[PDB]
């Protein structure tokens, strides 16, 4: 961000289209770039689409709910911010999007599996469909997240199809295409974060054992926009998490105590110790009878699998940026849901980490 | 009569805002309404003991007071 993102004002892209920037970086400023964020109404889509159109690059946002759409327009100025209706069974609404796209990011996937999708059809019939469509309308840069424990032989079916997703874009798209797999990501409204701060957390001693590397959403945000204005960065694969190791049962304590949430955590229900067969057989039974998207099955296993780095792929330094810590914004993130406020600040947040290991 | 009415919402309210305590609360509820239907015969117990440790006059005191007087009277026709 700064003032200007571009590296360079002239960038030639892989299809020969000599784009030159315009202006200091501000909003009434352009790029020259054309990119089409693919599930931009979601939560990461929605920093991604605020930098590129804060910059100047168009971006074409295929939305299928109408009035999610509507809050994306803010960041860009007149026709940066542009709309088209899709679904992932309509390939001609596909084509629309990226047509005159330079820049295609893809954000689609899902953890549940509804009345009308299935887990795969969404990390890879959407994934392929939507890498091979972008290469026939000559896009030169295709840019891709997957999970963070990408496995083609993984028992989770989330690791599974999202490992196939992988593959199946390579040879759809081709060796343009890169794979950027983010770590559990933190800030406002984030799913990962959404349920640590919710009271009724059944199984809650069950889900909180995994282990994760958090990442701020807002340097992935940037991840993505430092790799969209380069074409070195082809071909490759990136895993971006956070250097210090935390893990969901040391964050809700630690969460939970900053709420300063004596009788009360015995009663409203925040430890819920539940069979293991119910757990199972609840998951189940509200797949049939839920109408909004539940703790599903798949995160019952996901539980008990710990987040692993993949030597082969490359961190935050590859692209110059230094991965922030948990520590210096889990404060403020749940600061909505907390006589003078105490503000736990960088360091103070390991003195709460050391209070909740104390037995 | 505004209990009657008022009782849905706060049971409601009881189990939403507290639903540990109150699986507690109303399941010993159960426990006694049950007990007294079913002639467990375990509050009877309960309050017999307490009339025993404080002196007071028990049922099975009075019943052996019945038994004191009628062998006596009988005795005396002989
Ligand atoms: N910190 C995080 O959130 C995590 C990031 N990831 C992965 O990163 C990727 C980014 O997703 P994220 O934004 O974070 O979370 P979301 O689930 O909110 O993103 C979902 C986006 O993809 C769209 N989507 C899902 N299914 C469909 C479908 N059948 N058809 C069309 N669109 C669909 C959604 O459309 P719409 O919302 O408009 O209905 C939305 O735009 C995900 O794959 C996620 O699993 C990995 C672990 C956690
Ligand atoms: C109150 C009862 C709610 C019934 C929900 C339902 O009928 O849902 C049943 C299924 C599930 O589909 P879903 O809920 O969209 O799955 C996504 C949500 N998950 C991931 C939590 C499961 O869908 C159907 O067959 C819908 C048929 C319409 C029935 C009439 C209503």
């Amino acid at each position: 961000v700064s003032t200007f993102p571009l590296k360079s004002d002239i960038n030639i892209t892989k299809s020969g289209k000599t784009l030159l920037s315009v202006g200091q970086g501000g909003r009434s400023s352009r790029t020259g770039f054309t990119a089409t964020v693919f599930g931009g109404t979601g939560f990461l889509g929605r920093v991604v689409v605020s930098k590129l159109a804060k910059h100047g690059t168009n971006v074409v946002v295929p939305f299928r709910n109408d009035r999610a759409r509507r809050q994306l327009k803010v960041n860009g100025d007149l026709g940066v911010v542009n709309f088209v209706e899709f679904d992932i069974r309509n390939l001609k609404s596909i084509e629309d999007s990226v047509k005159y796209s330079d820049i295609v990011i893809n954000l689609i996937g899902t953890e549940h599996f509804s009345k009308n999708f299935s887990i795969e059809d969404v990390n890879i019939g959407a994934a392929e469909r939507i890498a091979k469509a972008a290469k026939e309308a000559g896009v030169s840069r295709l840019i891709h997240v997957s999970s963070y424990n990408a496995n083609p032989s993984s028992s989770s079916d989330f690791y599974a199809t999202k490992g196939i997703g992988e593959q199946v874009v390579r040879d759809n798209f081709g060796p343009d295409a890169t794979i950027v797999r983010p770590a559990p990501m933190y800030f406002r409204n984030s799913p990962f974060l959404n349920e640590l701060l919710q009271i009724k957390a059944l199984g809650g001693n069950v889900i909180f054992k995994k282990e994760v590397y958090p990442v701020h959403a807002l340097q992935v945000g940037e991840a993505i926009e430092r790799i969209a204005f380069d074409d070195a960065t082809a071909g490759q694969t990136y895993e971006l998490f956070g250097k210090e190791r935390y893990s969901k049962k040391e964050l809700r304590e630690m969460i939970k105590h900053i709420i300063h949430i004596g009788y009360y955590p015995y009663s409203a229900g925040f430890y819920l110790p539940a069979p293991e067969p119910f757990l199972y057989a609840f998951a189940l039974i509200r797949q049939y009878i839920s109408s909004q998207p539940r703790f599903n099955v798949d995160q019952l296993k996901r539980s008990h699998i710990n987040q692993e780095i993949d030597q082969s792929a490359k961190t935050f330094t590859d692209l110059g940026m230094v991965p922030d810590e948990l520590s210096e914004y889990l404060y403020r993130y749940v600061k909505p849901h907390i006589q003078n406020r105490t503000v736990y600040s960088k360091e103070d947040i390991e003195k709460l980490r050391d209070y909740v290991n104390t037995p | 009569p505004y209990l009657v009415a008022f009782r849905p919402a706060v049971l409601v309210f009881f189990f939403i805002r507290q639903p540990i305590g109150a699986g507690l609360l109303a399941g010993g509820f159960l426990f006694w309404q049950a007990d007294r239907h079913f002639n467990f015969g375990i509050r009877d117990n309960i309050h017999n003991f307490k009339q025993t440790i404080l002196g007071f006059p028990t049922q099975a005191s009075k019943w052996e007071t019945f038994k004191q007087v009628d062998a006596q009277k009988r005795a005396q026709l002989v």
